[PDB]
C-alpha cells in the first residue's frame, strides 16, 4: 500500500492532491462540531415576519415583547 | 405485388451491411527558405 | 448626463489599449537587453498614434469572402463584446449596478468566441477555418474552467454581485485563502485570450489574416481590450483594495497599481516561455486543471458548511 | 390572455412548420428543433414569473438542459451521415424503402 | 397502468411540485393561491365527475385568477368608451389623473 | 409606444424564428436563433427572470449554439426563391396579426387575446428582501433531490451514449 | 493659398505616419538574412525606430530582399510583392539582390531583383553591415518623407 | 433604461468604427488584384477528436448550469441534504470526466 | 534606463485612473452630494419610491428629515 501511494506521488501528484483534497471535502463535515452552528446561523435570520399570535389565556412560553425574556436568545451568536 | 413503381427495389443484404462506397495533403510554400509537401491523417 | 459616464468610460478604454500597444513593445524590448521606441516621440509617446494613421490609410486586402455579413459582423460582435464588458466593473461603483454582474460577465465570454468562428468561416481559405476551430475550442475549455473557478471563490462570497467583492475582502485578501484558485484562474484568462503561451494563430493559420488592416486593427483593440479587463477581473476577485467610502478616488488608484502591474505580468509571461502544443494545452486543461477543480470546488462547497463560515445573501 | 403569449405561440408555430418541411440539410431542422425548445422555454418561464410559483422556477432549467443533451446526440447522428454519404442531405437517407 | 409507488413505500418524491398552494421556500406566495386552495377543498374526494360538475364556481374564479380574461375585457371597455368620450369631447381627464396628485405618502 | 416594449420585442423575437423556419443555410438560420435568443432574453428580463435570461446567454447561445456552429463549419461546404418566398409570407401574416391586435383588441385563432400591453397583469406587491425566483432555483438542492438525481444520471448516461456511438467499431 | 498650404500640411502628416512606422516583410534566404538579423540584435535595435521584428506579409509595408533570388524561386517572390497591400518599397540588400553579384554568371541565379520586382533602395556590401542596412532604412524613411501625393492630387 | 444605452451606443460605436476602417481607404485610387493557401484544391476531411472535445464541452457545461446556483442554496435550512446534493453533482461531474478518460476519449486533443 | 518604459505605464495609469474618477463624480452630481442608492431587492425599490413621493419635489435624494411632521 505504501509502495503504491508513493509510485503515485511520484508519477502523478496532480490525481493525489485532487483526491486527497476531495477525500478531505466529504469527511470533514461530519467530523466538525461547527456544522450545527451552520445550521443555527440559517434557522436565525428573520427573513420573513414575525407573525403575532392571538392570545387565548394560556401560553407561558411565548413572549409578550420583544425585549420580554421568553423566546429564544441569540447570546451564542454574539459570542460563538 | 411488384408495380411499375417498385420495379427497381433490390433485396436487402443477408448481413444487412452494405459496401462503404483519404489522406490531406498541404503544400507549404517558400513564402534559409523551403517548401514542404505533408501528407496528414488528421 | 448618463451618456458622459459611458463616454468617459469608453475613450479611456481606447487610449488604455493604444498605450498598452507601446508599453508591451517597450516592456518587451527592455526585457530582452534592448530598447523599445524612442525615436518617434519623446521616449515613444507618438508611437500609438502613428500607427493608427498608417494602419487606417493602407488599402484594404479585399478578400474573396464566401460571404461579406459574417466578415463585416465578426469585427461588430468583438468590439461591442469588447466594450459592453466593462459596464459592471465596480471602480469601486459601477456603471452599472447589478445583481448578477459575474454572470453576466460569464455570459459574454461564452458568446464572444462567434467572432473567431465567423471570421474562420467568412475566409475562403480552409486553413484558417482550421485554425479558427482550434482557436474556439481552447477558449470554450477554458470558459468551462473558468465558470467553475468563478462558482467556488463565488460561493466563498455568497452572492453574484461584483462590488460586494469589495465589502467581503475588507479583512485579508481572498489570494489567501485561494491561491491555487488564483494560480488556475490567472492561467485560464492568459489561455482564454489566446496570449503566450498559449497563441497559435501565429505559430505554425491564422483565422484574421484575410482581414484588412483597418479590421484586423479593431481586433487588436478588441483583444487588448479583453486582456485589460481581464486583469483588472483578477485584481477585483482576488486582491481586492481597501475603499473609503468618502474616497473613492484611494481605491481607485490601488486597484490601478494593482490592475497594471498584472497587464506588466502578463508581458512578462510572454517573454519568458516558449510556445504550448495545441494538444499539450488540452492536457494541461482536461487531465490536470479540471481534476483539481472539481476536487477544490468540493472542498469549498464544504469547507463554510463545517466552520460556520456562510456568507450573507445580501 | 396577454399579448405576448399570442406572439411566443406563433413563434412555436412557425418553428414546428419549419421543422415539418425539411428544405435540404438536416442541421436546419435540428436548429428548427433547437427554436422550437426555446419558445418552450420562454412560454414556461414567462408563466411561471407571471404567477408568482416559486419552486416552479427550478423547472425550465432542466427544460433546458434534458433537450440540450438531446441537440447532442442528434449531432452526432448527423455526423455519422456525414461519415457516411460526404454530407448531411437529407436525400441519402433513404436505404430502408426497400 | 399507474403504479403509485411513493404512496405505497410513504416517499415523497414529486408532490411537492404538482401544485401552487404547496410548501415554498421562504413561505412565498403566489398570486392565486386561496382561489386554488379553495378549488382543492372542493374537489377532495368526490371524483372527477362530480369535481367538474359540483364548484365550477371555484374552478371558474381559479381561472380569472390566472388568465384574467374579465378583468382585462372590463379594462378594454373603459378605456374604449373613455377614448371616445374624450374624441368626442364630453369628457377630460381629472388633475390626479394627470400628473400632479401629490400622493400619499 | 415604450409601455408595449416586451410587446415590441415579442415581434423581433418572432420575426427572428422566420429567420431560421425558412433555413436559408445553417450558419445564417444560427444567426436568426442567435437574434432571437437575445431577443427572447431580453423579455425574460423584462419580466424579473435575471438568471433565467443570464441562463439563456450563457447555456443556449454560448454553450449549445456553440456546439451547432461549429459542427456546421464542418458541413455545408462555401461557395434562394422559396427561402424569400416564406419569408415574406410569414412577415405578412405576423405583421396581420399585429395591424388586427392594435386595431380591435380582442382577437382570436385558437385562443382569444388581448390587444391591450404587457403592463397589465403585473403584481402591485413588494418581495421584500429577496428575489423569488432565486430561491425557487436555489431549492434545487434543498427539495429536488430526485430531481437533481435523475438529471445528473442523464447527464452521465449522455455522456456514455455519445462516446459509445461515434466509436463505428 | 489656403488649398495648398491644407493639402501640404495633410501629406506631411500622412508622409509622417507613414514613414514613423515601417512594418518589413524579409525574405530569408542567404547570408544577409543573417545579418538582417543581427541588426534587429539589441546593439542595433531597429524597433526603437518603430520597424517591427518579422511582420507579417499580410500586412507589412516594405519587402527586404536578403538573399540570392533563384530561377525556382522568383516566382514565389513575384506572387508575395503582388499579395502586398499599396503602399509598398522594396529594398534589395547585398550584392545578390542587386546584381547577382558572385554568382552573376550562374544559369540558375536571376541577375538582380530588380527584373522581378521595382526596387527603391540599393543596399551594396557582400553581406553590407547592420549599420548599412539601417542606414538604407533610414535612407527610405527619408525618400517616404519627400513624398508629394496630396500635392500632385490637388495640382492635377 | 441605462443598460439598453450603454448597449446602443457600444453597438453604433463599433459599426462607427467599421465603417472607417473599411471605406476611408476606398476612396483612395489604386491598381485592382487577380482573383487568386496550402490546401486549396483539397477537400476538407472530418476530424472525430474535435466534434468530440466539442460535445465534451456542451455536456460539462450542461452540468456546469445545473451546478451554478450553488451560492443562493447555501442559504437553506436543510444544510445535510444541500450538501448531499452538491457533493453528488460533483462527484458525477468527475465520474464522467474519468470515464472519459479510461476509454481514451481525450486522444490526440488530450 | 529600464526608467523610460514609465511616461506609458503613467499614461495608461491616468487613463485607467479617468473612469472611476468619472463614474464616483457623476454618481455624487445626479444625487444630491451623496452615494447613488443602490436597489438590489424590491424592498430597497419600494423605499426610494416612498422616498421620492414623500419629498414633494419627485426627487429621490432630497431626504425630508424630522422638521416635515408635525
Ligand atoms: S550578397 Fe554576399 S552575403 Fe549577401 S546573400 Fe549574397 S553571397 Fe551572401
Amino acid at each position: 500500500v505504501a509502495a503504491f501511494l508513493k509510485n503515485v506521488w511520484a508519477k502523478e501528484p496532480v490525481l493525489v492532491a485532487s483526491f486527497a483534497i476531495a477525500g478531505l471535502a466529504v469527511i470533514l463535515p461530519t467530523l466538525s462540531p461547527y456544522t450545527k452552528y451552520s445550521l443555527m446561523i440559517n434557522r436565525a435570520t428573520p427573513y420573513n415576519y414575525p407573525v403575532p399570535l392571538r392570545d387565548d389565556g394560556n401560553m407561558p412560553d411565548v413572549p409578550s415583547h420583544p425585549q420580554d425574556p421568553q423566546g429564544p436568545s441569540l447570546e451564542w451568536l454574539k459570542r460563538l | 405485388y411488384p408495380t411499375k413503381e417498385t420495379a427497381h427495389w433490390k433485396p436487402p443484404p443477408w448481413n444487412d451491411v452494405d459496401p462503404p462506397k483519404s489522406n490531406l495533403t498541404l503544400n507549404f510554400g517558400p513564402q534559409g527558405v523551403l517548401r514542404l509537401v505533408m501528407e496528414l491523417s488528421g | 448626463m448618463f451618456m458622459i459616464n459611458v463616454l468617459t468610460l469608453i475613450i479611456p478604454i481606447l487610449l488604455a489599449v493604444a498605450f498598452l500597444t507601446l508599453v508591451e513593445r517597450k516592456v518587451l524590448g527592455y526585457m530582452q537587453f534592448r530598447k523599445g521606441p524612442n525615436v518617434v516621440g519623446p521616449y515613444g509617446l507618438l508611437q500609438p498614434i502613428a500607427d493608427a494613421i498608417k494602419l487606417f490609410i493602407k488599402e484594404p486586402l479585399r478578400p474573396a469572402t464566401s460571404s461579406i455579413s459574417m466578415f463585416i459582423l465578426a469585427p461588430i460582435l468583438a468590439l461591442t463584446l469588447a466594450l459592453t464588458m466593462w459596464i459592471p466593473l465596480p471602480m469601486p461603483y459601477p456603471l452599472i449596478n447589478m445583481n448578477l454582474g459575474v454572470l453576466f460577465m460569464l455570459a459574454m465570454s461564452s458568446l464572444a468566441v462567434y467572432s473567431i468562428l465567423w471570421s474562420g468561416w467568412a475566409s475562403n481559405s480552409k486553413y484558417a477555418l482550421i485554425g479558427a476551430l482550434r482557436a474556439v475550442a481552447q477558449t470554450i475549455s477554458y470558459e468551462v474552467t473558468l465558470a467553475i473557478i468563478l462558482l467556488s471563490v463565488l460561493l466563498m462570497n455568497g452572492s453574484f454581485t461584483l462590488s460586494t467583492l469589495i465589502i467581503t475582502q475588507e479583512q485579508v485578501w481572498l489570494i489567501f485563502p485561494a491561491w491555487p484558485l488564483a494560480m488556475m484562474w490567472f492561467i485560464s484568462t492568459l489561455a482564454e485570450t489566446n496570449r503566450a503561451p498559449f497563441d497559435l494563430t501565429e505559430g505554425e493559420s491564422g483565422f484574421n489574416v484575410e482581414y484588412a488592416a483597418g479590421p484586423f486593427a479593431l481586433f487588436f483593440m478588441a483583444e487588448y481590450a479583453n486582456i485589460i479587463m481581464m486583469n483588472i477581473f483578477t485584481t477585483t476577485l482576488f486582491l481586492g483594495a481597501f475603499h473609503n467610502p468618502y474616497m473613492p478616488e484611494l481605491y481607485t488608484i490601488n486597484f490601478t497599481i494593482k490592475s497594471l502591474l498584472l497587464s506588466i505580468t502578463f508581458l512578462w509571461i510572454r517573454a519568458s516561455y516558449p510556445r504550448f502544443r495545441y494538444d499539450q494545452l488540452m492536457h494541461l486543461l482536461w487531465k490536470n486543471f479540471l481534476p483539481l477543480t472539481l476536487a477544490l470546488c468540493m472542498w469549498h462547497v464544504s469547507l463554510p458548511i463545517l466552520l460556520s463560515s456562510i456568507p450573507p445573501q445580501t | 390572455m396577454s399579448l405576448v403569449y399570442m406572439n411566443i405561440m406563433m413563434a412555436f408555430t412557425v418553428s414546428l412548420t419549419g421543422l415539418l418541411m425539411y428544405r435540404s440539410h438536416l442541421m436546419s431542422s435540428l436548429l428548427c428543433l433547437e427554436g422550437m425548445m426555446l419558445s418552450l422555454f420562454i412560454l414556461a418561464t414567462l408563466m411561471i414569473l407571471n404567477s408568482h410559483f416559486t419552486l416552479a422556477s427550478m423547472m425550465p432549467i432542466i427544460l433546458l438542459v434534458f433537450a440540450a443533451c438531446e441537440a447532442a446526440l442528434g449531432l452526432s447522428l448527423l455526423v455519422m451521415v456525414s461519415n457516411t454519404y460526404g454530407t448531411d442531405y437529407v436525400q441519402n437517407l433513404n436505404l430502408l424503402q426497400c | 397502468p399507474f403504479f403509485d409507488v411513493q404512496k405505497k413505500l410513504g416517499v415523497d418524491l414529486d408532490h411537492w411540485m404538482t401544485i401552487q398552494s404547496a410548501e415554498q421556500p421562504h413561505r412565498i406566495p403566489a398570486r392565486c393561491h386561496a382561489f386554488e386552495k379553495e378549488w382543492i377543498e372542493c374537489a377532495h374526494g368526490i371524483g372527477s365527475i362530480r369535481a367538474e360538475k359540483e364548484c365550477k364556481i371555484e374552478f371558474e374564479d381559479f381561472r380569472e385568477c390566472l388568465l384574467r380574461q374579465k378583468t382585462m375585457k372590463r379594462l378594454n371597455a373603459i378605456k374604449r368608451q373613455r377614448d371616445k368620450l374624450i374624441k368626442e369631447g364630453k369628457y377630460t381627464p381629472p388633475p390626479h389623473h394627470s400628473g400632479q396628485e401629490d400622493l400619499r405618502p | 409606444m415604450m409601455t408595449y416594449i416586451v410587446f415590441i420585442l415579442s415581434i423581433i423575437f418572432v420575426m427572428g424564428f422566420v429567420g431560421f423556419s425558412s433555413k436559408p443555410s445553417p450558419i445564417y438560420g444560427g444567426l436568426g436563433l442567435i437574434v432571437s435568443g437575445g431577443v427572447g432574453c431580453g423579455i425574460v428580463l423584462n419580466f424579473g427572470g435575471s438568471f433565467l435570461g443570464l441562463m439563456v446567454f450563457l447555456i443556449y447561445l454560448g454553450g449549445m449554439m456553440v456546439v451547432f456552429g461549429y459542427t456546421t463549419a464542418m458541413a455545408t461546404e462555401q461557395y434562394n426563391k422559396v427561402v424569400l418566398g416564406t419569408f415574406i409570407t410569414g412577415l405578412l401574416m405576423e405583421f396581420l396579426m399585429v395591424y388586427y391586435v392594435l386595431k380591435d383588441k380582442e382577437v382570436e385563432i385558437v385562443f382569444k387575446f388581448n390587444g391591450m400591453g404587457d403592463w397589465v397583469i403585473y403584481d402591485t406587491g413588494d418581495s421584500g428582501f429577496f428575489s423569488e425566483e432565486a430561491m425557487g432555483i436555489a431549492a434545487l438542492y434543498s427539495y429536488g433531490t430526485w430531481l437533481v438525481i435523475v438529471t445528473g444520471w442523464s447527464l452521465l448516461i449522455g455522456v456514455v451514449v455519445i462516446m459509445e456511438i461515434t466509436r463505428g467499431n | 493659398s489656403r488649398g495648398e498650404y491644407v493639402v501640404a500640411k495633410l501629406d506631411d502628416l500622412i508622409n509622417w505616419a507613414r514613414r514613423s512606422s515601417l512594418w518589413p516583410m524579409t525574405f530569408g534566404l542567404a547570408c544577409c538574412a543573417v545579418e538582417m538579423m543581427h541588426m534587429a540584435a539589441p546593439r542595433y535595435d531597429m524597433d526603437r525606430f518603430g520597424v517591427v521584428f518579422r511582420a507579417s506579409p499580410r500586412q507589412s509595408d516594405v519587402m527586404i530582399v536578403a538573399g540570392t533570388l533563384t530561377n525556382k524561386m522568383a516566382p514565389a517572390l513575384r506572387k508575395v510583392y503582388d499579395q502586398m497591400p499599396e503602399p509598398r518599397y522594396v529594398v534589395s540588400m547585398g550584392s545578390c539582390a542587386n546584381g547577382g553579384g558572385y554568382y552573376h554568371y550562374s544559369y540558375s541565379v536571376v541577375r538582380g531583383c530588380d527584373r522581378i520586382v521595382p526596387v527603391d533602395i540599393y543596399v551594396p556590401g557582400c553581406p553590407p553591415t547592420a549599420e548599412a542596412l539601417l542606414y538604407g532604412i533610414l535612407q527610405l524613411q527619408k525618400k517616404i518623407k519627400r513624398e508629394k501625393r496630396l500635392r500632385i492630387w490637388y495640382r492635377r | 433604461m441605462n443598460l439598453m444605452i450603454t448597449l446602443l451606443t457600444n453597438f453604433t460605436l463599433a459599426t462607427l468604427l467599421v465603417t472607417i476602417a473599411f471605406w476611408l481607404p476606398q476612396l483612395n485610387v489604386y491598381s485592382e488584384k487577380t482573383s487568386p493557401d496550402p490546401m486549396g484544391s483539397a477537400r476538407l476531411p472530418f476530424s472525430m477528436k474535435f466534434f468530440l472535445v466539442a460535445i465534451t464541452f456542451l455536456l460539462f457545461d450542461l452540468e456546469i448550469a445545473l451546478l451554478l446556483p450553488l451560492p443562493w442554496a447555501s442559504q437553506t435550512t436543510n444544510l445535510n441534504t444541500m450538501l448531499t446534493m452538491a457533493l453528488l453533482l460533483i462527484f458525477l461531474l468527475a465520474v464522467s470526466l474519468a470515464y472519459e478518460w479510461t476509454q481514451k476519449g481525450l486522444e490526440w486533443t488530450e | 534606463m529600464w526608467f523610460e518604459v514609465l511616461p506609458g505605464i503613467a499614461v495608461m495609469g491616468v487613463c485607467l485612473f479617468i473612469p472611476g474618477m468619472a463614474t464616483a463624480r457623476i454618481h455624487r452630481f445626479s444625487n444630491g452630494g451623496r452615494e447613488k442608492r443602490v436597489a438590489h431587492y424590491s424592498y430597497q425599490w419600494y423605499l426610494m419610491e416612498r422616498d421620492r413621493r414623500v419629498s414633494g419635489v419627485n426627487r429621490y435624494y432630497v431626504s425630508k428629515g424630522l422638521e416635515n411632521i408635525d
